[PDB]
């Protein structure tokens, strides 16, 4: 096993970490520049009806993502449970 | 007393298997209490059975003979010595080989290990560690993916103080049952051990 | 038995090799059992043994060999802790870097689940157990702890009074820590900022609620982007560290 | 080799390893709290075993025990008439993927019988089996505590009062919930059902 | 168990999690929208007579909720530990 | 083996597992603090332990120790005569349920007394109700300390002052408070109270 | 015990802890309010004159309150600790 | 064995209960600095408990075995000799609270004199009278750094500036106002005083 | 001890506390008011020259006023600390 | 008991204490992050105990083990002889006041010599003078990082940037400038200079 | 430490903090009065400082080190 494929097996790694991340969060940061257009339009200096809408939509996002980012994860983890025993030489 | 476990950890296959088991440990949610002593004698069976056909052809050499009164303390121990041996030669990476051939600066011997086998025990443990390592780490990978996307969506959560390992637990537990997880380790474990 | 003799004679290269495996990163980190470790060493001082002096502590001084086996452990350890400051260099900079994502609000209380290094710690040393293990580094120590035995093999040990240099160790590891993340430091502190600039022109922008998103969602992208150059950013650093592993041996 | 004896066999062939590792994904699904000790959790999951092993163990004395308090034989084929009993009952439980995935692994020749004829191939699969069966309760058993954490932490934060370790305030809803739906003889029931088959 | 039961799990959790979370929420949200209100009609920018009523209104809404959200958590707990069982296999 | 057997006995067979799991609860359920350190909770939990089987200890000593002070017997049935007095006292405390469920899930033969035939059925049952219990008064001796997180909590954001870590200021106000109600000896009387029959 | 029962505490707790953050807080919100309309009455857009008189008058609240809030907090909890035995069955 | 039996006997009768935990107390009190490790705490609280029980371990020493180099006796009634002076000691600082109350929940029979015919009653009144002596005590010591803190964040508070923490803030003005009324000796003085009668 | 000694405690050190605060901040307050005063007489709409005088002010404070704050403290810590033993009992 | 021997007998007598601590105050002074470990800090705590000890431990070597290669005495007066040079040691760092303490706490009888005849007094005096030196160092190197986090936070809420946590920032630009100023050299220096006389 | 001493360094301590923050912020504060744009004042200053300011905080930290073992006693 190389340092080569030990750089193969993290960028793997941190790119299915970046893109999960982004498609689980993306949607409450939208959600979050919503409300803070809602506090922009009135003087609403506010600390909370920022959060809640933020975690709705998380959850929301959880439950319609779901099984195809189960799906993702599960093969990811497929393959390199399959790949180990090649890999290690 | 515990010269007689001794020769098998060393020997045998069980410092892999133990450390891959410590790393799952780890790996998985931060739990303890598999406890080491089940991890232990799982490890030992896993041993049994990758070990049977060594230990199957140590009692064809040796002990088949031996239940007659033949010989006792003498070269029968090294033709029992011969299969473990060649077995161990097949796994031990090269380099190992050669640095240890370098630090014992004896009569070359680039053909097969020394016969003392003293030679071989520690080169083997030591590439015995670093496929354990290897192993470790590569089933350790995805268990950090879940661990970095839980921390990072409990954050941007603006959910900070909870702790995203009791959090990251349940998630690992259930991928590590979906993907069977066990099976796919203990497979992969007595698989890339021998030649397939 | 009868034989326990010749066995028991030397009985201190054991020691230097025992102290050293349980103070190093991989061999040495709990996730071998002691059992495995300690046979290890014992395998390999019955290689090492031939070819090395004695020295036997054998009776008197009621015991004096402890004396001997103090010196052979503070020398075994220090060559430990020696190469231990090595893989802290990259557990400092995944830390910085976990850090200035916004994983480390544990710290200003300690009650908490701590500054999560599982998260990003144990990542950068896995990276550095891989990268260390398929160089010749686990291997060239050993060689290091050889060449030992006839630097300051055994007797009166000419111990050392050298500490100093590995006392003051940990600075340069900081100090590579920090040149290992500042492409990635940098960033993130832009970035921050720049999201400050956002809160100062538009107000009510709560950054707990926008800051700390984008700074993750950025933050893994820097990681994925740096661990590029870590493999040519690492190779002059395990130079370095397994050079002064060889000059604190060799020398006196 | 007893301390690698006793807790190797015994503990592995029987219904600790599951329990065990069930009590102990619930000590952390309950509230973050240690100090259940892994002591007393350890001797729950040992008496639990002995209650569930009863029938296995009621047969182990019957084909083995009941005609050797008379010094018929020692060391033979007795052994094997005792591990017919324990055999029988692990193959019970092994999932089949498993006894295939070990059978294939083994090479050696097609036993007829499902179980192979040492026990040294199936012991493995029965541990296997259990760990993903132990997994699968423990998980199932944590789900509402995490239900329980999320409720607690995202009102505290809505309260817009952070920083305030939602485990410490949800320690004792989960001990409420785990105490009003009864908790532990529910799990306790739950093991020794999914067990063996009613 | 099949991939499918998981996401099944897990959506039960994730629907009771958002709904409960919701039920105890959405109340403080809207005083604190209506402090916001009262700091928006005269130029109020104040800081607290935003929480306090937010707080009490959480935890009025707690008691008075009580119950009946307890009985719904401790059915769903007495579903999931009665169906484990079958779901194993 | 009995070495690490012995403790496990000691904690299920009496009262310890009630008395160290409060103890346990009120180490979370006091200031965050640890270490009251779970070495000296444990000593107290087996002084408390000691002092509450005083009576089943004394009847032990009467019909079992006190005649073999003579070599009178071994191994034998005056085990079986020590063991009703434990017995019969860890059914005064194992809820109805529990021996319900247990006596179900064993299906061996009815008993006409309530004393199960088995010590290794009751055994379970007195733990699961010993949980269950300790539980109960774990949570119950919670709820003031929850009442005054939350109370400084919200005084400090009341204060405008967030990121305080309530917790760091509520440590001393929960001592004072567990000192002024007297704190400890209300716990204890509790634990020895709730335990038998006053 | 009955759920019943547990909601019974739970409202003891809850509404000790609604009127306790109430008898403390409500003070320092009103002088928040106070310094609402001097920031009112010349347009100073002040930060913390609002801030500092609030937690003077927070602090005074707890020294004059003090000793009985102590007491009714000590037998609520001398209540719980006396009824414990009881309430367990 | 050894490690079950030497922590509870010897450092749950002596004055370590109250010191350790008291310094645990410093060790939250003083800034939010953990490492002081809690074993140079355990020795330091151990030097000073040794240092305490010195009129007590002469008085055993003493009682019990200067007379004991001579092989007088073994295993009886000088173990009586030796309770009563650690008897006595642990009588002197027993709230009387306390001693009722296990009077009380003991039953037995009314015993007049002052030290409880057993030890196994009176060694937990004096561990209970421990606990809440040292909360008072590590409570009174908590109380200006708590002071200090709340003056900070309400400097910081007050010059706008949130989120600065001020607890990492206050941990030097802890350290420095820690050192300036001496700190160390105030507490190891206050401890040995209330301690012993004076 | 007695609920009464605690309370007394606790007026100390919230007594003490009040006063260092204010003696602390109220210079650092004055100087907001003064710059809110120098923004409302020409219609600066600004957002740190309010700041920078407060915090200068507020460290000057702190360099005079030094060590006898110090001094009160430290004897306020003195008497806490000699006073223990006798309050114990 | 070897197992609590080290630290006690060793340790404690020992520069670790202070070094550690300033060590631990500096993990904390530095950036909000952990994990130097403090296994590699107490590895270097150590090694530098062993420079600073250098001295101490050639004066031990030379009047105890320097003659004792040769089997000369075994556990008695040579032990004093050896505690002489370690006592000497000792005095020279605690300070008066704490001797002064401990000799009126013991009231045993004045003794002539300033150094104390028994050294289980001379020890915790050593303990509390060096706790008071430790944090006397670390609220000294603590102020400049304070200083950086003031002016980071200041700068940040003066550009209206709020909950940026200015910690967060702050943790690159300490350590800059505390790599910069060489940060470690400039540590280990005052510590092995405060601690011996130059 | 004889207090005197420790105010004598708090005082010194305050008086650098007060000496770097006035440095960095009076020209964005100018700049303000004048009319982003203070955002690239600070930038400027920062730049146009660089070397001695970091210089003098080096020589004071490195006085505080060299000066501990002294002030201890």
């Amino acid at each position: 096993m190389t340092p080569e494929v030990a750089v193969d097996l993290f960028r793997e790694a941190l790119w299915l970490t970046t893109v999960l991340v982004a498609i689980l969060v993306v949607p409450s940061l939208l959600c979050g520049l919503l409300v803070a257009m809602f506090q922009a339009a009135t003087q609403i200096n506010e600390q909370t009806l920022s959060f809640l809408p933020r975690l709705l939509v998380m959850l929301v996002t959880l439950i319609v993502i779901g099984p195809w980012l189960l799906k993702i994860f599960m093969e990811y983890m497929l393959s390199l449970y399959t790949s180990i025993p090649t890999l290690i030489g | 007393l515990s010269f007689i476990p001794a020769f098998v950890m060393l020997m045998t296959s069980f410092t892999r298997i133990i450390i891959v088991f410590s790393i799952l440990r780890q790996a998985l949610g931060l739990q303890q209490t598999p406890s080491n002593q089940i991890l232990t004698g799982m490890a030992l069976f896993l041993t049994m059975f990758i070990m049977a056909p060594v230990f199957d052809r140590v009692n064809q050499d040796a002990l088949q003979p031996y239940l007659a009164e033949k010989l006792s303390a003498q070269d029968a121990v090294a033709k029992a010595q011969v299969p473990i041996k060649d077995f161990m030669l097949a796994q031990t990476r090269t380099s190992d080989l050669e640095l240890f051939m370098r630090l014992s600066k004896r009569t070359d011997i680039p053909t097969p290990d020394a016969a003392p086998l003293t030679i071989l025990v520690p080169a083997f443990v030591i590439s015995e560690l670093k496929t354990a390592f290897q192993i470790g780490f590569m089933i350790f990978i995805p268990f950090l993916i879940i661990d970095l996307v839980v921390a990072s969506v409990l954050m941007a959560m603006g959910m900070m103080m909870l702790s995203p390992l009791i959090i990251s637990l349940p998630f690992k537990i259930m991928l590590f049952v979906l993907v069977d997880g066990w099976a796919l380790i203990v497979g992969t474990l007595a698989g890339s051990f021998g030649g397939v | 038995i009868q034989i326990s003799t010749w066995v028991a004679s030397f009985m201190l290269p054991m020691f230097r090799i025992v102290a050293l495996l349980m103070t190093m990163p991989v061999i040495g980190t709990t996730l071998v059992p002691r059992r495995v470790r300690l046979y290890l060493a014992f395998a390999i001082t019955v290689v090492v043994a031939p070819a090395l002096p004695a020295m036997p502590p054998v009776q008197a001084l009621d015991l004096s060999g402890l004396l001997l086996i103090g010196e052979q452990i503070i020398i075994g350890a220090g060559m430990g802790l020696s190469l231990q400051m090595f893989f802290h260099i990259f557990v400092i900079a995944g830390q910085i870097i976990s850090t200035q994502m916004g994983m480390g609000f544990a710290s200003m209380v300690d009650p908490t689940n701590g500054v999560s290094s599982a998260v990003i710690g144990q990542f950068f040393t896995m990276l550095v157990t891989l990268l260390f293990l398929f160089m010749n580094g686990h291997l060239v120590v050993l060689e290091v702890l050889v060449e030992s035995f006839t630097t300051m093999p055994v007797g009166g040990g000419l111990l050392v009074n050298n500490f100093w240099e590995l006392a003051n160790g940990l600075g340069w590891a900081l100090s590579s820590g920090l040149r290992l993340v500042l492409p990635a430091i940098t960033a993130l502190l832009i970035i921050n900022i720049a999201f400050g600039v956002m809160t100062r022109a538009a107000p009510q922008l709560n950054i707990f609620s926008i800051g700390f998103p984008l700074t993750l969602v950025l933050g893994m992208v820097i990681l994925w982007m740096s661990m590029g150059d870590i493999l040519n950013q690492y190779q002059p650093i395990a130079s370095q560290a397994l050079q002064s592993l060889r000059d604190m041996v060799r020398a006196r």
